[PDB]
């Protein structure tokens, strides 16, 4: 019901790429909550647009001088530049960067600041654009983005891994029932699991895939590194057993079934078939409870509290 | 600007002079200047304690601080 | 001629230092040829310094030179940098050590001392006929080099060092190849283990194990190989007890490895299917070998989880092998996964779970010694980047222990360097740039971090840095397995049941005790109790009594009072019994030391001394905690003296207060003005004991006591010192080893702000209550006062004067009385005893001409006065009358009322002691004029009397009551004391106090801070002691400094790292009551050493009296108003009283009236 307004009266939405593509401003400021970063999105965006980035973290006078030289050179000749954690150099960003910004057609500057961090200066924030990076609420949207970011067994394993990552990221935002604590699974875990999958599939050329090896290594080593409580570890292992069972018939979603790859197809038609079986799947309204195999009561409690806070905020807003 | 200014003013007002400024070479220069001034003014003081207490008396008599 | 001898010794030490500096300069430049051309100005300066040194030597044979040498030492910075560029392992050496290692162009013996700092596992080199033939590890095992390395006079250090570094790997590979050939020949390992270096046997056994496991796993049988492995383990255990110590350690490591092999085989045999067996074979670490590689140093690779690593073949010696728990295997797997993509493996979790030891075990399994660093708040971006560029050129694995300790700004700034290193390793870059200088990048290096989250004072990782690491949790260690295999390897008859019993006992003790902060029974306590049960087997034997005695000796001193009973009940109900140790010689030594020092050997004190000795017998770092003035200093001092008597080893102690110095003065500071390192105090002590120039520190124990609160920011920099590493890691890359005889103690009062990281790592000794009887304490104080000074008759009669039976009842009844500056009565005996002894020693010159009854009555009156003004000396008026009534009740003796005072030789009062004042008109402008009243003269007399007793006096009272007034009145009429005025504020430092005394004192060496006058003492009057504020961890710099200056009678000089001794400086302070807003509480550890007095507001009638004398003196100007002097005084007093009553502090913050207004 909350997303119905956006799905009905709003026909277009913007990502980071559309913001950086359709802005006359040459400066951008990115933001994210605690223990999440969006540097990799800017790296991939720069690689897609064929531009050279310069990651210049702040916090020390030597790094500040290097940033000054790099920003001067990039203004003179072009190219991109990025500043990481500008809140750790508050005096510098209050004086020098404010003086520079307040004062080339291929010169863009990106800054990352925490939402929970210290308050950035008002004129500098007002002068530059603002983008907030956060995890995508849509499970199928997450699968779509992970699929678009990337023999046929490698492609099938990448598809299964993307589904596993999206499912566990959807589960990790449920505090009281999804896990013991609040955990975040960023892109590095997905990269490590994909590299391990390719390493396993390359070595074992007998086509007798050791699904137990992949299951245990993903649950224990790659995705289980940040796990502290035993209950989180066992529920992660259970979901990995549910998704990575490696059977001929596989039901990761109560409405979606995935055929296993054949020994005569090429990678491109396999990718086309997987995209086709992805797109034909429609997300149910109760996907937060039915897909993750959870009891309904906690899901409805979380949704009710979120909608109550949202509706109270909009009722306090709409009275003036 | 910062509480060290307050501490210096507190030291100046509690005693009559700041011991921090006159340390080592500066202390020796102040001793020589005070000896020259006392000899020029017309008193007979040669020991360090009497000269420094005369300095304390002078700075207590001729300095007023308004906050 | 003690001062002359000290001056001669100082001159000799300075001459030796100058000779060493000139020797280094001559070695680098003055002797070797064709080395002046690198820097011509430095060459000319070296020639001038050579001329100066020749002139000085000629003058000595028949200062400024030292300053010139220090100035030209900065000119060698770029030369030292390029020399460190020549050999990357020089980045672990100090600048002076690098001077020593370059200047030794022909000795070739200076290298062995520094090789422990460089390599980390080799402390000596065997030299024969000016050639290298042997290399010796830290455990004493000698590795024979494959080929002898010749030495020439022309070749300097780095070339032959590189040749030796290559030959180390070549010799290790040759020994491994021979051992593997012997094992493939089919011989038993019992003959092989006595032939080669341990690493060869270890890796060849691992290779044979994985090859045979693969061969058996091709089929589906395991019983034959399991039986063979079991018989091999049994035969090795039989061989263990009949060999030398080096062979014993080698055999112990081999048992650890073969027991891990047997565990894996047992895991695989109990499998049913084949897939689960292949799973458990894939997870465990495997040691394969390349068969087609013509290269020799890369012929062995390690496979785990499908990933591959290369064995570095670096010498590691014999380490303490870790017991292979499943958590250890999973950690090895995640480190392999991180290192496959050249990332950094990260370990995190609660403290004392086996993170740094896990990283070290992984590095030893990969055959490269892992250098460990201890991150600190002084680590800025520059030193961290210097360490990173040092470890990239070396190629060794760096492990930054306690990575959370860095500042968050530095954590954000080092992200670019970490990403650059990772990307250079990934893309195979030949060179990377750090510190604006291109440096070569070795393809072997890697970085690990071991952060400890959830503890206060630690910043969190920014995400750009954490994304460049692979974090793994280490929440629950497998302590039961570790206990089982360690008990098995020590040769205990029963291992599994004993390990289950000890682990379950530790769990029960943790669960069923008084849950307070300083309790932690994790893996560290288990390792400690095993290390303590290791040497008790000689006196007890392997079994149950050994482990229960070890458990007692490890755990009991760290418990409270009822928790001791709980522990004893649990140990009785979980183990069979507890023959006790005779301990006759040690208790005889303690009793002799106590009799020598005058202490009383009570049951509690003797038990505490026994517990301390038994804990320190193997534990290196101890922490002594308890209430203020329990007797911790007495305990460790008397046990040090008893140890010196017992063993014959000389004992030296260094008393350092941690909170009185900054970190930059304690551990050291890097001067950014010249990029040069300055050693702190503890670093200076460690360097002096490590270098051992004098040769007398070999057979002498070294003790460093930290007599202050356990600040985490000040003590957690010792994380790599107190643990099993025992290496101090300075910011500039210096790695100082800790000798076994170097022991560290801690002395504090609270453990609320301390962290479990520095609690588990050190032994603990909790003092539940006081250790000595009050009567015995008084006897000790009397003994020390007698020894501080016919005399024997006077001592006998004053000892007979005391009646402790009434004294203890008076002490127990004194608690009902109200007190300020809350201190227990157990601390206030010092002022009473010292005052009584000083009074009797002062009045003894008139004690030779009177009868015994009058003498006894006078002495009893003096004792009454001292007891009153000590116990109730910090109380109000009515309280003081109540206490003097009580002490008159509890003692035929001479009566002592509220105003009883001896007169110069009978009893009198202050009724006749008031002198008339001729207060002239113009004298009211003098601030020092005093109107003597009863309370004024009484307080002045007692203040002068206390100050003459060589003590510390703290005068308390509401503002304006007359504290400094009576002090100035007392010390003005005396021609023996000088007053210095120091006023504190919200931020006052130790440097301010030292700066206010520089113009009043003179430094003399014998160091000693004498007063400028040779006849007059100096009274350090520090006013408003409560004003200096706390820091962020509940401590006060100035108060702790004053406590150091009062008790230890000295302080440590910061910029010179030398101890000074105070001689004739007395400490007198003034403080408002703590209940006054804006004032803050002060520790009992400082008020213990000083006597406290109350100076209250005088009565309104007394104010009227003193101000009617003031008004008569002021109306001497106008003679016809002399009859109106009293109404004005009464009006002024009444107006002041009504103004104070009406306008309180609750209206405005500055409505604080005082008699100063009047
Ligand atoms: N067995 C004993 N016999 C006699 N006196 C004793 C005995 N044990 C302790 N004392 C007395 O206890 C007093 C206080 O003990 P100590 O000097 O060791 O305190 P501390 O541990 O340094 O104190 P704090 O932690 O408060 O600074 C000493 O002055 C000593 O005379
Ligand atoms: N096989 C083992 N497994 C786990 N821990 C061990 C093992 N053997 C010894 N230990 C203990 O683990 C401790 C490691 O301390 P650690 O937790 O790494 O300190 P830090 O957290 O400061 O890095 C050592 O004190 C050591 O006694
Ligand atoms: N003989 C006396 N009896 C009682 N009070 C006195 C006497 N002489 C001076 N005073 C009062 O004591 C005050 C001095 O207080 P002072 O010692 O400066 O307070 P503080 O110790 O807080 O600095 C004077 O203002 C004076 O009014
Ligand atoms: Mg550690």
């Amino acid at each position: 019901a909350l997303n119905w307004f956006k799905n009905e009266f709003f026909v277009d939405e913007w990502n980071i790429a559309d913001v950086v593509a359709n802005s006359e401003n040459n400066y951008f400021t990115m933001a994210s909550e605690r223990d999440v970063d969006g540097t990799f999105k800017l790296i991939e965006l720069a690689k897609a647009s064929k531009e050279s980035l310069k990651i210049i973290p702040l916090g020390s006078i030597e790094n500040l001088n290097y940033a000054q030289e790099e920003i001067s050179k990039s203004k003179i000749e072009g190219g991109w530049i990025l500043l990481q954690n500008i809140q750790m150099s508050l005096s510098w960003v209050k004086t020098y960067l404010h003086k520079h910004v307040e004062e080339h057609e291929k010169f863009k500057m990106f800054m990352t600041c925490h939402l929970t961090g210290d308050k950035l200066p008002a004129p500098l924030l007002q002068r530059t654009d603002r983008v907030v990076y956060e995890d995508i609420p849509g499970i199928l949207d997450t699968v779509k983005d992970l699929w678009g970011s990337q023999g046929v067994w490698s492609v099938y394993c990448t598809f299964l891994l993307s589904w596993f990552h999206a499912l566990i990221t959807a589960r990790t935002r449920l505090v009281p029932h999804g896990f013991s604590k609040k955990y975040y699974f960023n892109d590095c875990d997905f990269q490590f699991a994909s590299v391990y999958l390719e390493n396993v599939l390359a070595t074992n050329s007998t086509n007798n895939i050791p699904w137990a090896q992949v299951r245990d290594h993903i649950a224990t080593i790659v995705y289980g590194g940040k796990i502290d409580e035993e209950k989180d570890l066992e529920v992660v292992a259970k979901l990995c057993a549910h998704v990575f069972c490696g059977s001929d018939n596989l039901q990761i979603v109560p409405g979606v079934r995935i055929p296993q790859p054949l020994l005569q197809q090429s990678e491109e038609e396999e990718r086309a078939r997987l995209t086709a079986i992805l797109s034909n799947t429609i997300e149910p309204a109760d996907s937060l409870s039915s897909w993750l195999q959870l009891p309904r009561e906690s899901i409805l409690d979380y949704e009710r509290l979120q909608a109550k806070e949202v509706a109270s905020s909009t009722e306090q807003l709409l009275q003036e | 600007l910062e509480t060290a200014f307050l501490e210096r003013m507190n030291t100046l007002l509690a005693n009559a002079d700041i011991p921090d400024l006159f340390q080592g070479e500066e202390y020796d220069k102040l001793l020589n200047n005070l000896r020259n001034k006392t000899r020029s003014l017309g008193l007979l003081l040669d020991t360090e304690q009497e000269l420094y207490d005369w300095f304390v008396g002078e700075i207590a008599k001729n300095l007023h601080v308004v906050f | 001629l003690e001062s002359k001898l000290t001056k001669l010794s100082e001159i000799q030490v300075n001459w030796v230092e100058v000779q060493f500096y000139w020797l280094d300069l001559y070695g680098i430049l003055g002797e070797n040829l064709d080395i002046q051309n690198f820097l011509p100005l430095e060459t000319s300066k070296f020639k001038s310094l050579t001329s100066e040194y020749k002139m000085i030597t000629t003058r000595a044979f028949q200062k400024l030179t030292i300053d010139s040498l220090k100035m030209i030492k900065s000119s060698l910075s770029t030369f030292l940098e390029r020399q460190r560029r020549q050999f990357p392992r020089f980045y672990f050496l100090g600048n002076d050590d690098l001077l020593k290692i370059i200047g030794s162009g022909k000795h070739h013996d200076q290298v062995s001392k520094f090789m422990k700092k460089m390599f980390g596992s080799i402390e000596s080199i065997i030299f024969f006929e000016d050639s290298i033939t042997g290399v010796r590890s830290v455990e004493g095992e000698v590795l024979n080099l494959n080929e002898k390395i010749e030495l020439k006079d022309s070749i300097q250090a780095q070339e032959w060092l590189n040749i030796l570094d290559t030959e180390i790997k070549l010799s290790v590979f040759t020994q491994f190849r021979d051992c593997l050939g012997q094992l493939k020949d089919g011989t038993d390992i019992e003959v092989v283990v006595s032939k080669y270096i341990f690493q060869a046997i270890l890796l060849s056994a691992q290779v044979m194990w994985t090859e045979l496991v693969e061969k058996c796993l091709q089929t589906n049988e395991f019983s034959k190989y399991w039986k063979e492995v079991d018989m091999k383990i049994k035969g090795l255990l039989d061989k263990l007890n009949k060999s030398s110590d080096n062979v014993k350690k080698k055999i112990e490591a081999l048992l650890v490895e073969y027991l891990h092999f047997n565990n894996v085989i047992g895991q695989l045999k109990n499998c049913s299917t084949k897939e689960e067996a292949r799973l458990l074979w894939a997870k465990v670490q495997k040691f394969y070998q390349k068969n087609d590689t013509l290269d020799d140093l890369n012929s062995v690779f390690i496979s785990q989880s499908g990933y591959l690593l290369q064995y570095k073949f670096e010498y590691i010696g014999i380490p303490e092998r870790l017991i292979y728990t499943p958590l250890l295997l999973v950690g090895f797997a995640t480190l392999t996964d991180s290192l496959h993509q050249k990332y950094g493996g990260c370990f995190f979790g609660p403290a004392g779970t086996g993170k740094t030891e896990t990283v070290k075990a992984f590095g030893q399994n990969l055959g490269r010694v892992v250098v460990v660093f201890n991150c600190d708040d002084s680590f800025d971006y520059q030193v961290l980047s210097r360490l990173l560029v040092g470890i990239t050129q070396i190629g060794a694995w760096g492990c930054f222990d306690e990575f959370n300790r860095l500042d968050e700004k530095v954590l954000s700034a080092v992200s670019a360097n970490i990403q650059q290193i990772q990307n250079g390793l990934q893309v195979g870059k030949s060179h990377i740039t750090l510190l604006e200088e291109e440096t070569p990048l070795s393809p072997h290096t890697a970085v690990f971090i071991t952060l400890n989250p959830g503890y206060n004072g630690r910043s969190e990782l920014p995400e750009n840095l954490k994304k460049s690491f692979r974090e793994f949790s280490m929440k629950s260690p497998q302590s039961g397995t570790i206990a089982e295999m360690i008990l098995q390897i020590m040769g205990f008859e029963d291992s599994k049941s004993l390990a289950s019993k000890i682990v379950h006992f530790l769990e029960l003790l943790s669960s069923k005790c008084s849950s307070m902060n300083h309790y932690h029974f994790g893996l560290r306590t288990l390792k400690g109790v095993l290390r303590n049960c290791s040497p008790l087997v000689s006196e007890f034997g392997e079994g149950e009594k050994t482990v229960v005695e070890s458990l007692k000796r490890v755990i009991l001193p760290s418990l409270g009072d009822t928790d001791e009973l709980v522990f004893k009940d649990e140990l009785s109900k979980i183990f069979d019994s507890a023959t006790p140790l005779n301990s006759k010689a040690i208790v005889q030594c303690l009793k002799d030391a106590g009799q020598r020092s005058g202490f009383s050997m009570s049951e509690e004190f003797l038990k505490k001394c026994m517990q301390f000795y038994y804990m320190q017998k193997t534990q290196q770092a101890l922490i002594l905690v308890g209430k203020a003035g329990c007797g911790k200093t007495a305990t460790w001092k008397t046990v040090i003296d008893a140890m010196a008597i017992f063993d014959g080893h000389a004992n030296v102690v260094y008393v350092i207060d941690t909170k009185v110095l900054t970190k930059e003065s304690l551990y050291g500071s890097m001067l950014k003005a010249t990029l040069e390192w300055r050693d702190g105090l503890f670093t200076s002590i460690l360097r002096r004991v490590n270098d051992d120039i004098t040769g007398t520190f070999k057979n002498s124990r070294i003790w460093v006591v930290f007599d202050s609160d356990l600040d985490p920011e000040y003590v957690e920099a010792m994380n790599s010192v107190l643990d099993d590493n025992k290496i101090l890691t300075l910011p500039n890359g210096e790695r100082l080893p800790i000798p076994p005889n170097f022991r560290i103690l801690f002395e504090t009062d609270n453990l609320d702000h301390t962290t479990p990281a520095t609690i588990t790592r050190c032994g603990l000794l909790w003092f539940s209550t006081d250790v000595c009887s009050i009567s015995s304490k008084i006897d000790h104080l009397l003994n020390k006062s007698y020894e501080a000074l016919e005399l024997d008759k006077l001592k006998d009669l004053i000892s007979d004067s005391f009646d402790m039976a009434s004294l203890t009842n008076i002490f127990t009844c004194s608690n009902d009385l109200v007190h300020i500056l809350g201190v227990r009565t157990f601390n206030k005996l010092e002022t009473a005893v010292q005052l009584a002894v000083h009074l009797i020693s002062s009045y003894r010159q008139w004690f030779q001409n009177l009868d015994d009854k009058s003498l006894k009555d006078v002495i009893t009156l003096l004792i009454k006065r001292s007891l009153l003004y000590a116990l109730a000396g910090d109380s109000t008026g009515e309280s003081q009358r109540a206490f003097i009534q009580t002490i008159n009740t509890y003692f035929d003796s001479q009566e002592l009322s509220d105003y009883s005072t001896i007169v110069i030789l009978s009893f009198s009062s202050f009724c006749s002691e008031i002198p008339s004042v001729s207060l002239e008109a113009h004298e009211v402008m003098r601030p020092d004029i005093v109107i003597p009243t009863i309370d004024t003269i009484k307080h002045e007399k007692i203040f002068y009397d206390l100050l003459n007793s060589k003590r510390g006096i703290i005068l308390c009272g509401p503002p304006g009551s007359g504290k400094t007034m009576i002090m100035n009145n007392a010390l003005r009429n005396s021609s023996l004391y000088d007053v210095v005025g120091i006023n504190f504020s919200k931020d006052t430092t130790t440097e301010h106090i030292l700066s206010a005394l520089h113009r009043h004192t003179n430094y003399v060496t014998t160091l000693t801070l004498l007063p400028k006058s040779d006849i007059k003492n100096l009274v350090l009057f520090c006013d408003e002691i409560n004003l200096p504020k706390l820091d962020k961890y509940g401590s006060q710099n100035v108060v702790l400094f004053l406590r150091q200056l009062m008790e230890k009678q000295g302080f440590w000089k910061t910029p010179e790292n030398k101890w000074v001794t105070i001689e004739r400086i007395h400490i007198v302070g003034a403080c408002n009551p703590p209940t006054d807003p804006g004032r803050i509480p002060m520790s009992e550890r400082f008020t213990r050493h000083a006597a406290i007095l109350y100076l209250g507001y005088p009565s309104g009638k007394s104010l009227s009296q003193i101000y009617e004398i003031y008004y008569k003196a002021i109306f001497k100007l106008v003679p016809e108003f002399r009859s109106y002097t009293e109404p004005f005084a009464r009006a002024s007093v009444h107006l002041y009283n009504e103004c104070k009553a009406r306008y309180s502090t609750g209206l405005q913050s500055h409505y604080l009236f005082s008699p100063r207004e009047l």
